[PDB]
């Protein structure tokens, strides 16, 4: 909805498009305006030259006019070629964004919208294409205390996925991009090496889910 | 300036931004003229009005240097049947200042005066007196059937 | 050759005001003669120079930008780069987001220009 | 470029005849202004990636890694860093356009003026410092959203996890790993202090910007078939009716020279636009994050990258992991 109001409010958001179309007109405009130019002849209109003068001098005037109008055409066609090359580059980039941000998901940061890319929707526009990039953005952050690893029974533990965090009293494993604490368990972590090499390790218990089942069966 | 930007854009309404306009340049306050302060008038009188002139095979050549010329005095005279300058406007000679002047004096028949233009060809122009193709200067010719 | 250079006009949309500023480019403007400001891009006349900083609105050059603000007039200033922010770095501290927002952004790209022959 | 001044400035009988050629001068000025605006667009796109300027903390506890050689140096009047300063010395700039009061002067006098870039070197250095601080204190988080601060060790741990190696390898060897990095940066410092060709892609740009200007002045000495190549000479020698014939030839020659120069400028500007878009992509993907594209952010498995400014250019220090000592094994 915010887009609907935005495109209904502002007119500059589509500048990159109008800048194209305007030029397509503007160059055409000056391509007509050069007709009024005399380029040094006695008159800038062909029928005037033809009516006033005989062949031998009309040829001298018409050669000057032809040279001027031919140079104008050369400049116009070179400008058109350069603009067409720029448009080709833009269209290839847009096709890449259509193929990667629409028909799939992208790991390239900021390529399909500012943030973590969720998806995108294509829309047409006069001589252009508009992508609605839907993206996830972390919003409300909080502080926590982190240790690189936990020393439980003389061995170092590292997260299978996520980060060891603590609110001040207890330790948990939380995914990186959203807070969801979970008890330090053997399923959540893996073991490699002892505790002397890792710099900043912090002591804490590591839960083992097999132990309470084993103890309950022992009591049974 | 605002109306001048309206003129530049050919539109009554102008959008927000920067607009380059016709550049500013400070005009000169006055004029300074500097020429060598020699004063003697140049003796064009014996150059152009001799008693007698040399023939074309040994065309005479007089050097003109260290003198103040006045080509307007000649240009106003009507005795010049033919006067054509091929590297400078004849009227502008008063405002142009020269490193030197060679006066090449000779006598021909009336039909050969077209042959004396620079770049021309003909028996006179080929075997006794040829002007350079890039010749700059003036050509003077006048009848002397009474002299 | 006498001092010369391009001249530019700084203006808001005429639909907002008629006041304009003049930027003589590449000119040490002691030669031009309360609103005279010697930029690094020449000299600006018709705008008030303030020490307050904003985001660039109208680009002048060499870190100087113009804007139309209140009493309304054209103000030239050193463009602010952005909001100052010191990151609370520490060797044992972490920030985790507990909430998220899904935002839609519009990206507009030209695909083609009008065929002409 | 002022078309009138360049072609045959300080003459009114010029403007009278030059008006006969229509809006060629206006079109050339429009093209040059478009190129000038496109330069600012490129700088804004590549360097202004973050709307917040971050600053490094006073404490440098980065787990043994030493970024002093790329962090800003307050001693210098500019906040330019050390390697950034080396970069600024390698490239010999020409005609910076900061108040003219020599080749540069000869180019300028003929109407060929140089506008200054909007973002001066100081704001570019500030942007580079901001991006560097964000990369070293917030991981890739600041690119996606707000600044989420993080200690540098576990930042390298997640870069290792990204390159397919367990983060434990980092912590069991961090003291060695930093020792490599702090060494490898030093190798750059000696390299840029030793060789001068490493910055060729930049000088090739700047040199051309001068060289084309050079020939754009050199065409003034050309006569193009008239009797003299100087305007005041033609004006003094001849009257109006023939001076018009000569000045038309001169105007045609100088106008053709301008056409060639402006077409060359447009082509070079298009190439620079492409290069700047590629550089902005590398800034957005290799700096503000991690890339799975092989060889896009350095030869090897990409760990991270650091941006640095340079005269009319940007230099990425790509830090990458490379397997070194291999051994044979039997696999089923
Ligand atoms: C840190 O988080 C833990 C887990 O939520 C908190 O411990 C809980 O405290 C409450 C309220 O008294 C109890 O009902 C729970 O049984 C506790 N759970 C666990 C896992 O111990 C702890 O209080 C929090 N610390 C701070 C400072 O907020
Ligand atoms: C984590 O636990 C270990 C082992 O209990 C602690 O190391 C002991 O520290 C004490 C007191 O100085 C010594 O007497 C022992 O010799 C140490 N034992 C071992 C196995 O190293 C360590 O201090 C604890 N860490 C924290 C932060 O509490
Ligand atoms: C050479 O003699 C000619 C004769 O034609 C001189 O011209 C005359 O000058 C007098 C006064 O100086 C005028 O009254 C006549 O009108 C002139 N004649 C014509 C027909 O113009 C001429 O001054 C002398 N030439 C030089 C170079 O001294
Ligand atoms: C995450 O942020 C959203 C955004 O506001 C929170 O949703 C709001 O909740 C409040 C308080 O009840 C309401 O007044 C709003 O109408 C809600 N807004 C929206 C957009 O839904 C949400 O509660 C936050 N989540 C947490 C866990 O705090
Ligand atoms: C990071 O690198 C800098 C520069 O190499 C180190 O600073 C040097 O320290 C030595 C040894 O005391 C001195 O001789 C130098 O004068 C210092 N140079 C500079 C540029 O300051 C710094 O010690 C390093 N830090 C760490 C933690 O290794
Ligand atoms: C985290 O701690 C820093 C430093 O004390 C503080 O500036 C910041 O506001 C804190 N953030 C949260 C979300 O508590
Ligand atoms: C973090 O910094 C504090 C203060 O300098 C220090 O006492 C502590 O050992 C550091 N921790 C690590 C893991 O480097
Ligand atoms: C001029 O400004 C008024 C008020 O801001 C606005 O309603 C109107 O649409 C504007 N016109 C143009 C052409 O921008
Ligand atoms: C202009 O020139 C004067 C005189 O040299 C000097 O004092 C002043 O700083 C100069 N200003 C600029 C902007 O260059
Ligand atoms: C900006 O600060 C300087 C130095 O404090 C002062 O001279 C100048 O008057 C100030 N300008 C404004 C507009 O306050
Ligand atoms: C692996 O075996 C091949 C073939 O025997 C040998 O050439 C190569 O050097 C061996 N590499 C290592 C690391 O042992």
């Amino acid at each position: 909805g915010k887009i609907q109001d935005s495109l209904s409010s502002t007119a500059s958001a589509l500048g990159k498009l109008q800048n194209v179309v305007n030029q397509n007109a503007q160059a055409l405009n000056t391509l007509v305006k050069q007709l009024s130019s005399n380029f040094g002849a006695i008159s800038s209109v062909l029928n005037d030259i033809l009516s006033r003068l005989d062949k031998v001098e009309a040829e001298v005037q018409i050669d000057r006019l032809i040279t001027g109008r031919l140079q104008s055409l050369q400049t116009y066609v070179t400008q058109q070629l350069i603009r067409a090359a720029e448009i080709r580059a833009s269209a290839n980039l847009a096709a890449t964004k259509m193929s990667e941000c629409v028909l799939g998901q992208s790991k390239r940061v900021d390529f399909c919208g500012k943030g973590y890319h969720l998806m995108s929707f294509p829309q047409s526009a006069p001589h252009g294409v508009v992508f609605l990039h839907v993206t996830y953005v972390p919003a409300q952050e909080k502080n926590f205390t982190t240790a690189p690893a936990i020393c439980h029974d003389g061995k170092a533990h590292f997260p299978r996925e996520g980060v060891f965090v603590s609110n001040g009293t207890h330790w948990f494993v939380t995914q990186r991009n959203f807070y969801e604490p979970q008890i330090i368990t053997t399923d959540n972590t893996f073991v490699s090496g002892n505790c002397d090499v890792v710099i900043g390790i912090v002591n804490n218990t590591v839960y083992d889910p097999l132990q309470p089942e084993l103890d309950s069966f022992k009591e049974e | 300036p605002l109306s001048e930007t309206k003129c530049t854009l050919k539109s009554f309404t102008v959008e927000k931004g920067i607009y380059q306009t016709s550049n500013f340049r400070v005009q000169p306050t006055e004029s300074i003229v500097r020429f060598p302060n020699i004063t003697n008038l140049c003796p064009f009188g014996e150059v152009f009005n001799a008693t007698r002139f040399a023939s074309v095979y040994a065309w005479n050549r007089k050097r003109i240097s260290n003198c103040v010329a006045d080509y307007s005095v000649l240009y106003n005279s009507a005795s010049f049947s033919t006067f054509k300058c091929y590297g400078v406007s004849p009227t502008k000679l008063n405002d142009l200042c020269f490193t030197n002047v060679y006066a090449d004096s000779f006598v021909i028949r009336g039909d050969e005066v077209r042959q004396i233009a620079p770049g021309q060809t003909g028996k006179i122009a080929d075997y006794n007196y040829k002007l350079p193709d890039d010749f700059t200067g003036c050509v003077i010719a006048w009848n002397s059937n009474n002299l | 050759p006498c001092s010369f250079g391009g001249v530019s006009v700084i203006t808001p949309g005429t639909n907002t005001s008629n006041q304009v500023a003049v930027l003589y480019q590449g000119v040490n403007c002691t030669e031009v003669p309360s609103n005279v400001f010697q930029t690094r891009a020449g000299c600006l006349i018709g705008a008030e120079h303030v020490n307050n900083s904003y985001e660039c609105d109208i680009p002048i050059g060499a870190g100087i930008c113009a804007s139309y603000q209140t009493s309304q007039s054209i103000i030239a200033y050193t463009m602010s780069l952005g909001a100052e922010n010191s990151v609370a770095y520490s060797n044992n501290s972490i920030a985790i987001p507990t909430n998220f927002t899904i935002s839609v952004t519009t990206e507009i790209l030209p695909v083609s220009m009008t065929k002409t022959s | 470029v002022d078309c009138t001044m360049y072609i045959c400035g300080d003459s009114t009988e010029c403007s009278n005849l030059l008006l006969q050629y229509g809006s060629f001068c206006t079109q050339l000025n429009r093209a040059l202004t478009g190129i000038a605006v496109e330069q600012d667009k490129n700088t804004q796109e590549v360097f202004a990636q973050v709307k917040q300027i971050y600053k490094t903390p006073p404490i440098k506890d980065f787990g043994g890694f030493n970024f002093s050689q790329i962090l800003p140096d307050p001693s210098k009047p500019s906040k330019r860093s050390f390697i950034e300063d080396l970069l600024f010395n390698k490239v010999t700039l020409a005609d910076a356009g900061f108040i003219k009061q020599d080749l540069i002067c000869a180019q300028k006098f003929n109407g060929l003026t140089v506008l200054p870039p909007l973002l001066t070197d100081e704001m570019i250095a500030q942007y580079t410092s901001a991006l560097l601080a964000g990369t070293i204190t917030s991981g890739w988080t600041f690119g996606a959203g707000a600044a989420l601060q993080i200690p540098f060790a576990m930042q390298m741990a997640y870069r290792f996890n990204g390159i397919g190696v367990t983060q434990n390898v980092l912590y069991e060897n961090q003291k060695l790993i930093a020792n490599q990095f702090n060494s490898a940066i030093g190798k750059i410092q000696d390299s840029l202090s030793s060789t001068a060709s490493a910055l060729g892609k930049l000088q090739n740009v700047v040199n051309q910007n001068a060289q084309a200007l050079n020939t754009l002045v050199k065409q003034l000495s050309s006569n193009f078939g008239a009797i003299s190549s100087v305007l005041n000479d033609i004006l003094s020698r001849l009257d109006k009716v023939e001076a018009e014939v000569q000045i038309d030839r001169l105007i045609t020659g100088r106008l053709q020279s301008l056409q060639t120069y402006v077409t060359q400028q447009l082509i070079r500007a298009a190439e620079i636009r492409a290069s700047a878009n590629l550089a902005a992509t590398k800034m957005s993907e290799c700096v503000l994050g991690q890339s799975k594209r092989v060889d896009f952010c350095g030869k090897g498995y990409h760990l991270m990258s650091f941006p640095q400014s340079a005269p009319h250019g940007v230099v990425f220090l790509h830090v990458t992991y490379v397997p070194a000592q291999e051994k044979n094994f039997t696999t089923a």
